[PDB]
């Protein structure tokens, strides 16, 4: 899919959520 | 989810409800993949030991959900399915290997700030954050306790565990069509899926091109959040050829 | 405790 794993409410308006820099620190 | 948090709104777009007619109920979660597709675990469809193999009219799909008993109205999408396809060599009777299912939609559904399709890992993808240590989100609206059931969508981020620490974990013998998740014991985080959870999306964000893809599909597990225990999940990328041909074939 | 969805998708 072209567009594919990209948030509407998120990724889309480059808002990011609550937690997802935890995922980030972890890699 | 036990020990997780409630989703905010529009964080888990892929996220898909396997729905019960009669009587209705939640049956387990799954994941929007395109506008015809949504993938599950194959124990979701067909598990001989709980008496469980439906068909494809005793099922419902919905889709936009964040409030788990409640018809949302103007968000929510319910689709019905036109066939299920569970991988030829799932294996039910020794260990829930290749645990996983494609449903086809009966008709495309219309994506929307609370629909959105997660991605499936490529080869590359896969290599670099399937790591020990790495964390992943498991997301849906079962049980919050081994021994209640959520009001809203849950979410809990976990982290991938070495494939000897998963092993050495319990007597069933692990495939590397499986991979495990959770804290250790001395961690002190905790946090697990749980019966109603099944069947839905393990995902990470890669750091590379901030897109979300789906690694895992919450498959196993002895328990709920037991010290010393981890949630088990089909290994999405492995199986990913088995997905494309199907798609390719039955697929639109 | 599933409220009734529209009878549209039984
Ligand atoms: C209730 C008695 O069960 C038994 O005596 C034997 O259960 N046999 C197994 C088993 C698992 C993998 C391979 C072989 N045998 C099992 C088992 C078997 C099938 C299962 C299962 C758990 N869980 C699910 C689906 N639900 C589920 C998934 C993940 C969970 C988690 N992460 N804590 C919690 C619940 N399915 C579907 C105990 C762990």
């Amino acid at each position: 899919e072209a567009d594919c794993g990209l948030r509407p409410l998120f990724e889309k308006k480059s808002l990011e959520d609550k937690t997802e820099r935890e995922l980030l620190e972890s890699y | 989810i036990v020990e997780g948090s409630d989703a905010e709104i529009g964080m888990s777009p892929w996220q898909v409800m396997l729905f019960r007619k009669s009587p209705q109920e939640l049956l387990c979660g799954a994941s929007l993949i395109s506008d015809r597709w949504v993938l599950t675990a194959a124990h979701c469809l067909l598990y001989p030991p709980w008496d469980k193999n439906f068909t494809e009219n005793d099922l419902l799909v919905r889709i936009g959900k964040h409030s788990r008993t409640r018809y949302e109205r103007n968000i929510e999408k319910i689709s019905m399915l036109e066939k299920i396809y569970i991988h030829p060599r799932y294996n039910w009777r020794e260990n829930l290997d290749r645990d996983i299912a494609l449903m086809k939609l009966k008709k495309p559904v219309a994506f929307s700030d609370y629909i959105h399709p997660v991605c499936l890992p490529d080869r590359e993808t896969a290599a670099s954050l399937l790591q020990a240590g790495y964390k992943g989100r498991v997301t849906g609206w079962g049980n919050l306790k081994e021994t209640g059931q959520p009001s809203v969508l849950q979410v809990v981020n976990l982290p991938i565990v070495e494939r000897p620490v998963c092993k050495d974990s319990t007597r069933i013998r692990i495939t590397d069509n499986m991979f495990c998740a959770g804290y250790k014991p001395d961690e002190g985080k905790r946090g697990d899926a749980c019966e109603g959870d099944s069947g839905g999306p393990f995902v990470m964000k890669s750091p590379f091109n901030n897109r979300w893809y789906q690694m895992g599909i919450v498959s196993w597990g002895e328990g709920c959040d037991r010290d010393g225990k981890y949630g088990f999940y089909t290994h999405v990328f492995r199986l990913k050829k088995w997905i494309q041909k199907v798609i390719d074939q039955f697929g639109e | 405790d599933f409220e009734e969805i529209p009878e549209e998708y039984l």
